[PDB]
RNA sequence: GAGUUGAAAAUAAGCAGAGAUCCGGAGAUUCCCGAAUAGGUCAACCUUUCGAACUUCUGCUGAAUCCAUGGGCAGGCAAGAGACAACCUGGCGAACUGAAACAUCUUAGUAGCCAGAGGAAAAGAAAGCAAAAGCGAUUCCCGUAGUAGCGGCGAGCGAAAUGGGAGCAGCCUAAACCGUGAAAACGGGGUUGUGGGAGAGCAAUACAAGCGUCGUGCUGCUAGGCGAAUCAGUGGAGUGCGGAACCCUAGAUGGUGAAAGUCCAGUAGCCGAAAGCAUCACUAGCUUAUGCUCUGACCCGAGUAGCAUGGGGCACGUGGAAUCCCGUGUGAAUCAGCAAGGACCACCUUGCAAGGCUAAAUACUCCUGGGUGACCGAUAGCGAAGUAGUACCGUGAGGGA
RNA sequence: AGUAACGCAAACAUUGGUGAGAAUCCAAUGCCCCGAAAACCUAAGGGUUCCUCCGCAAGGUUCGUCCACGGAGGGUGAGUCAGGGCCUAAGAUCAGGCCGAAAGGCGUAGUCGAUGGACAACAGGUGAAUAUUCCUGUACUACCCCUUGUUGGUCCCGAGG
RNA sequence: GUAGAGAAAAUGCCUCGAGCCAAUGUUCGAGUACCAGGCGCUACGGCGCUGAAGUAACCGAUGCCAUACUCCCAGGAAAAGCUCGAACGACCUUCAACAAAAGGGUACCUGUACCCGAAACCGACACAGGUAGGUAGGUAGAGAAUACCUAGGGGCGCGA
């Protein structure tokens, strides 16, 4: 019932990223990039998309940059779209 | 430790004094000795550690009056 | 000192096979940032004069100065509130000048 | 800039700020300096330093560069600052500068007027 | 403006009120940080307006728990279980703009 | 009380006389490591039953073993832990060196290490100094005095009383006995030295002394406000110069294009505190508390003092070696007594050990506020006037621009 | 003193291009060297040197348009690989306990501790910089749900391995 | 299977049992996938179609079967996972627990870049040096020596 850990749910997204590979991942992967919390994981992640757009995860992957800085690349079902979702947020 | 719990009693400074007046350092341990020692309330033996000068303090005052002055309950 | 300097206690290379003066110390007088021989530090500079000779000392210039002296009357009562208008005007009446050292002995 | 000359700054990180006699919009006279003897209205107001910028006062041509490719720079005329203590209050319906006072009013509010002509000069509502 | 009736209206809601109304600002921050990576027309200063917000809002709800006799070691408890049963959901500002 | 969102401009948006920014008092939050303390760990991470570990406190339960002990369960913003420049206390305890060598000796009970604690600590209310006259707790300074003495009588070490000042404070217990208890123990009683208590019998015992929790004011500190008096000319700038005026309970400082009593901030002087702290005063009411005869009956802090032996330390190196403090082994007396007065005996004088607490004068500065320098002015002064204990070097301690 | 040296005696050469500028940068052709390496992975360690664009002050033992240099931005994707969430050796700590001026030392269970044991994945493709990690296809391990049956199990404990 | 302190185990006794051991191999995975070559385009990058054959013999491992066997003296870790099972003791329970097949669904933390017989680690240097382990081609050859070559990487950072 406990999770790993204790800290603020709408801290653990913090911001997209906007680059010409991360925009071509969306239309090839149906993926999305997100930067996350250091103490972040793929359950709370996984929980977090699925409350605050609706929609399901396939599966999610991390890593750690070398600045400390967690970044969340998440790969959305295929009967959902991360294109449809992104012009909802206003990023293409 | 060489502490004596019940008398507070323990070494001291001492120098070993030659012919030449020389004098090299050493400690006058005390006679500590491993005992049972009778408690006639509970009619039974105690083990301990201490000095043969506060035996003769138990077999005047008691033991009941000597383990009360140094602070400890014989009960352990 | 090169005591109180901080730094120093090792010997910074052995005291021979190098081409070079012998040293003892990083923190010596002898380079800059060690210590000092001989600075100042601080001292109680009082000395001591016998009483009688202060006070002919203090006799003898007064007695000096009678020829650019003079007394006056008390004017305790004529100043009701502190006024240094007043008081300068009574030194030029007296014949004074505030522009110059002066003296009041009461 | 140099080092040395930066706005000391209070323990909380915060810089240590002067009290001035003078506001923005205030007319003033120059007591001394290049434009002794002039009148106008203080536009802004440098309190971590006690100078203070009026319109068409202490100017100075700078040339400023290209930063664009397109076209050339220009020599446009800047207005500078002056140290307030080189400033006086001035009236215009008297044309006598003085020094400031304070005096409390019926109301409560207190206001600060000219010493030598006794007039207001933070009348109410004024920005 | 804005202090004297902010904090007033606060301290009459009770503490579900106070709790749910914390639970919009923080998804609520997240629309903002979107927008901040989206280059859209954000306001910087809703930043400090919703951030500010939270905090006179778990103020009133110590300050409530001091009138209970709650102390440090015990508040902080409560304040991770609250976190434990926590759960996300859509803010207000999703859920005009999703159509 | 008018402009602001640090250094730090710029940009983008806000707050603000419906009184922001800012300045003080009391509070809130205070992520991870770290005494770290849910468990583990290669400090700032991991696993988790989600927990202040352990000791202490308050309860419940009750191994060998009857009472007990040890465990076990639970409660409890739950006392303690660690950090802290120097000074202070305690414990361990050097060597180079000096003696022109060196062992007794000195360096030295210093340095350093460990432990502990406070704003001071420690000491401290005579079993004391003194000498035939008197002083009346402890501590510090002057002086006695480099004297008396100690010392391979070598190097060197080094008092005390009398006297003069700073600063002054004295109190609580054990025991006889009376009640309560199987005892342990609780309460009352009592606490002194030209001896005092208990004991009995007389008296009259305690108002004016010392305390003093509700709290109430006084005075200061922690943000501030009022605050007098100058014009022109001198060619970058005038505070200087020349000339003419003014204030002063304000000619202390700093700043201002260039040196200022009269330009700015200020100073003299005056005013001012919701809240918090401190120094004082007042206030409960329980509170410690006052004297004469009779008795040489009962008590005066015991494995203690003393002695023998082995040592330490007292200025004093075993010396005639007391006084003070310890190890071993022995081992008293209770005012008709005991100790001390530099072996010891006698007489006299002084004092009452073997229980404890106690402010001030005193020592120190990682620091705080104010003030002053025949102190330095970038090779100086703190190592460091810039991201200095940084860069750099070293496995590390550590060194260090 | 404009002296010595410019770090092996595997070897460079031409054409063309870039550019203000080329023995030194790029490409092509030919020649030559290593080839139980002077080749491709990988552990520790280093800690962004990796990729792209721009630049050439300093750094490179020459030059430089280039660079492991400088500036800007970007980059490391795991149920199956490695380690931890499992085990233990050496050894280090150690509840209590014993000893000891202090600090602390010895020491029982227990707990830490891989250099070992235990435990489930490959091929192909994609490509500025990553992939047994992403995509395709085909498998595996653990848990849960579902369907019947059984209806006392789970630790401790004993033994095998 | 059975007896004894006696479930399992161990020991003793009785009994069934000619077959067992595992690298390799067969088949699916395995598609006209991959592929030489060819047909066209070009900014020359690759793209877009097409895409035949895809077998056998010999040599043969320092690798696998393999803690397989033989010999010898110096006599060759531990614990857990796993498996079997009674009693005592503890916890929990009629499914809410154990167990079997298929099907379906779900899936923690950190490392992952780059160099690594080196110009990036260790040697104060872009230093003729040191740095565990893995992969091990062709001709001659006993050979991982040696000589010349493949893949691939280089021509050694002053020159004439
Ligand atoms: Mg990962
Ligand atoms: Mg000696
Ligand atoms: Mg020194
Ligand atoms: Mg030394
Ligand atoms: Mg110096
Ligand atoms: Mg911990
Ligand atoms: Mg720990
Ligand atoms: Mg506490
Ligand atoms: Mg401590
Ligand atoms: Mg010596
Ligand atoms: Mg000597
Ligand atoms: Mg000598
Ligand atoms: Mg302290
Ligand atoms: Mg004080
Ligand atoms: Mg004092
Ligand atoms: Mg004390
Ligand atoms: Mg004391
Ligand atoms: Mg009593
Ligand atoms: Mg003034
Ligand atoms: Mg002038
Ligand atoms: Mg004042
Ligand atoms: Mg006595
Ligand atoms: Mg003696
Ligand atoms: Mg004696
Ligand atoms: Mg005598
Ligand atoms: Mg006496
Ligand atoms: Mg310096
Ligand atoms: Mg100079
Ligand atoms: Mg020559
Ligand atoms: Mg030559
Ligand atoms: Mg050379
Ligand atoms: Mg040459
Ligand atoms: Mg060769
Ligand atoms: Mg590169
Ligand atoms: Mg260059
Ligand atoms: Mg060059
Ligand atoms: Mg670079
Ligand atoms: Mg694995
Ligand atoms: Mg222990
Ligand atoms: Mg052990
Ligand atoms: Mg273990
Ligand atoms: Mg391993
Ligand atoms: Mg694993
Ligand atoms: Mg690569
Ligand atoms: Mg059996
Ligand atoms: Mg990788
Ligand atoms: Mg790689
Ligand atoms: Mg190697
Ligand atoms: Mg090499
Ligand atoms: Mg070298
Ligand atoms: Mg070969
Ligand atoms: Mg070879
Ligand atoms: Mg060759
Ligand atoms: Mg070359
Ligand atoms: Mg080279
Ligand atoms: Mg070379």
């Amino acid at each position: 019932k406990y999770p790993r850990r204790i800290l603020d749910v709408y801290q653990i997204l913090q911001s997209p990223i906007i680059t010409e590979a991360a925009i071509k991942n969306i239309a090839d992967e149906n993926s999305l990039l997100f930067t996350v919390d250091v103490r972040a994981d793929k359950k709370m992640i996984r929980e977090a998309i699925s409350n605050f757009f609706g929609v399901k995860v396939r599966k999610v992957n991390t890593l750690i940059r070398p600045d400390g800085t967690k970044k969340a690349y998440i790969m959305l079902n295929k009967e959902y779209n991360a294109s449809e979702l992104a012009k909802k947020i206003g990023i293409f | 430790r060489r502490i004596c719990p019940f008398t507070g009693k323990k070494s001291n400074k001492a120098n070993r004094v030659s012919h030449s007046n020389h004098k090299t350092k050493r400690l006058q341990f005390v006679n500590l000795q491993y005992k049972r020692v009778w408690w006639e309330a509970g009619k039974r033996f105690v083990k301990l550690r201490l000095s043969t000068k506060a035996l003769k303090t138990i077999e005047k005052n008691g033991l009941d009056a000597v383990a009360k002055k140094a602070g400890i309950d014989l009960r352990k | 000192t090169r005591a109180e300097v901080r730094g120093g206690g090792r010997k910074p290379y052995p005291q021979k096979k190098t081409g070079r003066a012998r040293r003892g110390s990083q923190r010596s007088p002898l380079r800059p940032g060690g210590g000092v021989i001989f600075g100042p530090k601080p001292r109680d500079w009082t000395i001591k004069m016998n009483k009688k000779e202060r006070r002919l000392a203090l006799s003898t210039a007064i007695a000096s100065a009678v020829g650019n002296s003079f007394v006056v009357e008390e004017f305790a009562e004529n100043f009701e509130k502190p006024k240094t208008k007043d008081f300068i005007a009574a030194m030029q009446r007296w014949g004074l000048d505030p522009a110059e050292k002066s003296l009041f002995f009461l | 800039i140099k080092r040395w000359e930066r706005k000391d700054c209070k323990p909380n990180s915060l810089p240590k700020l002067h009290k001035m006699h003078v506001k923005v919009g205030d007319t003033v006279k120059v007591i001394s300096g290049g434009e002794k003897g002039k009148i106008g209205e203080i536009s802004k107001i440098h309190k971590h330093n006690s100078t203070v910028i009026i319109k068409d006062l202490n100017l100075k041509t700078k040339h400023v560069k290209s930063k664009e490719e397109g076209e050339q720079g220009q020599i446009i005329k800047i207005e500078a600052a002056i140290h307030s203590s080189n400033v006086m209050l001035y009236s215009k319906e008297q044309e006598v500068a003085s020094r400031v006072g304070h005096k409390i009013l019926e109301d409560g509010r207190k206001v600060r007027y000219l010493i030598k002509t006794g007039e207001i000069v933070d009348t109410p509502d004024r920005w | 403006v804005k202090k004297e009736d902010e904090l007033k209206e606060l301290r009459t809601k009770t503490n579900e009120q106070l709790n749910e109304e914390i639970l919009q600002l923080k998804g609520e921050l997240f629309m903002l940080r979107l927008q901040r990576s989206a280059r859209e027309n954000f306001k910087p200063s809703d930043f400090g307006r919703m951030r500010k917000r939270v905090a006179r809002m778990l103020t009133v709800k110590r300050e409530r728990e001091i009138e209970q006799g709650v102390g440090k070691r015990l508040s902080r408890k409560l304040d991770k279980a609250w976190k434990r049963s926590i759960v996300v959901r859509p803010p207000p500002s999703l859920k005009k703009l999703q159509e």
